[PDB]
């Protein structure tokens, strides 16, 4: 319901140090 | 984990460590999928060739950890297991096909900033995210939780990299020799989660379970993962029946 949304990140609108790399792979990887 | 980096605090709140109760031994990784269920690999619990066949009373799970060795008072939760469920068609004799197991905790764990469940994929998420070139994330241990982002590899490349027969219940990930980056989950990280962040709803989904490899972080070799969505029906069956 609340699964997969981290209290210290998604819930606070903060991104961790490397998640940008995962999101970029959706554009650049394929 | 090799060639990765320190995870930030609360970066992987679904992370679970599976320990042998006594003697004390970190056996594998695992992941929290609800307040009473933990997902891991079957070979972490059952492997006849080595006489491995743990019961509920042989283990403890540590949830909410960041430190490899220190007891994190008021942060981590250590739970006992009520029951262990191994996939009925888990194939240990040939290639670890269907390398998945569920562990029901004796008591529900309360969520916190450090303890929170990861989502399990549905067909839409599996189809949109499990594609070669897209990167997922694996976590585990080397003094602190390690993390490494790795790309899913084309099935033909996965199959050509090993003499083992690969099934539809597995996928492989890791950098190719021409990609300039390294990193891998090792045998000790087995059972841990391979997660991906949906660019559509911003949620993290566990797409794989570290299952096996042929030497950690080797050029031209890849880590293999249990395809979680392929086995979601079995997971739902167990959780619904209990
Ligand atoms: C290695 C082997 O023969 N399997 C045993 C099975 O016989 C037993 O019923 C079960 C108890 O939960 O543990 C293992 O699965
Ligand atoms: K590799």
């Amino acid at each position: 319901a609340d699964c997969g949304l981290r209290p210290l990140f998604e819930k606070k609108s903060l991104e961790d140090k490397t998640e940008r790399e995962l999101l970029e792979s959706y554009i650049d990887g394929r | 984990i090799v060639e990765g980096s320190d995870a930030e605090i609360g970066m992987s709140p679904w992370q679970v460590m599976l320990f042998r109760k006594s003697p004390q031994e970190l056996l594998c990784g695992a992941s929290l999928i609800s307040d009473r269920w933990v997902l891991t690999a079957a070979h972490c619990l059952l492997y006849p060739p080595w006489d491995k066949n743990f019961t509920e009373n042989d283990l403890l799970v540590r949830i909410g950890k960041h430190s490899r060795t220190r007891y994190e008072a008021n942060i981590e939760k250590i739970s006992m297991l009520e029951k262990i469920y191994i996939h009925p068609r888990y194939n240990w004799r040939e290639n670890l096909d269907r390398d998945i197991a569920l562990m029901k905790l004796k008591k529900p764990v309360a969520f916190s900033d450090y303890i929170h469940p990861v989502c399990l994929p549905d067909r839409e998420t599996a189809a949109s995210l499990l594609q070669a070139g897209y990167k997922g994330r694996v976590t585990g241990w080397g003094s602190v939780l390690q993390v490494v982002n790795l790309p899913i590899v084309e099935r033909p490349v996965c199959k050509d990299s090993t003499r083992i027969r690969i099934t539809d219940n597995m996928f492989c990930a890791g950098y190719k020799p021409d990609e300039g980056k390294r990193g891998d989950a090792c045998e000790g990280d087995s059972g841990g989660p391979f997660v991906m962040k949906s660019p559509f709803n911003n949620r993290w989904y566990q797409m794989g379970i570290v299952s096996w490899g042929e030497g950690c972080d080797r050029d031209g070799k890849y880590g293999f993962y249990t395809h979680v969505f392929r086995l979601k029906k079995w997971i739902q069956k167990v959780i619904d029946q209990f």
